[PDB]
DNA sequence: TATAATGGGAGCTGTCACGGATGC
């Protein structure tokens, strides 16, 4: 995870961080021999898209 | 060599698909399904093999198979992506003839 | 027209008398 942009405001001796964040989160599929991968090495997908 | 599941499945998938490809292409360009299919069989296997077949209303030279292979190639992406998938198809089909040519001899041992 | 099945068998043996072609 990496912290993009970073807002801070200052309240008695502490400060408080508005972080705004942008990660990946991995999920694992299974292919079976009936199943064909229609989409490439590092392609781009969204809501909607067939991986498989 | 001997095809895993894996590969006999995707090159039956391919032929399939290429079959229906064809029907698709000739649907848009309104050539004969047949034509086209000894088109991208020809351009498949070369101009080592190009004959006239009974079947075709035309004979099937190098000059005709160009014309149609270029009618072909004439097509939008969407359109011209049908004419991919039916040489894919051609070739999943040879590799599948060629690799299962085993079973014929032992089938035929006992004839 | 659909379980899955993926490399074949029989040879066949007591003649020389060689001719020209082919081989270290």
């Amino acid at each position: 995870v990496r912290a993009a942009q970073v807002e801070a405001e200052e309240e008695g001796e502490t400060v408080y961080l508005t972080l705004f964040l942008e990660w990946t989160e991995p999920k694992d599929y299974r292919v079976q021999p009936h199943m064909n991968v229609v989409v490439p090495e590092g392609a781009r997908v969204e809501a909607g898209d067939k991986i498989v | 060599p001997l095809l895993t599941l894996e590969e006999e499945v995707e090159l039956a998938r391919k032929v399939e698909e290429g079959m229906e490809a064809i029907k698709k292409l000739s649907e848009i360009t309104g050539l004969d399904p047949d034509l086209i299919r000894e088109v991208v069989r020809a351009k498949i296997l070369g101009s080592a093999r190009v004959r006239h077949i009974p079947g075709l209303k035309e004979t099937l030279d190098p000059k005709t198979v160009e014309e149609i292979d270029q009618k072909l190639k004439s097509l939008p992406k969407e359109h011209k992506r049908y004419l991919h998938i039916a040489r894919e198809g051609e070739a999943a089909r040879q590799h599948l003839i060629e690799a299962n040519l085993r079973l014929v001899v032992s089938i035929a041992k006992k004839y």
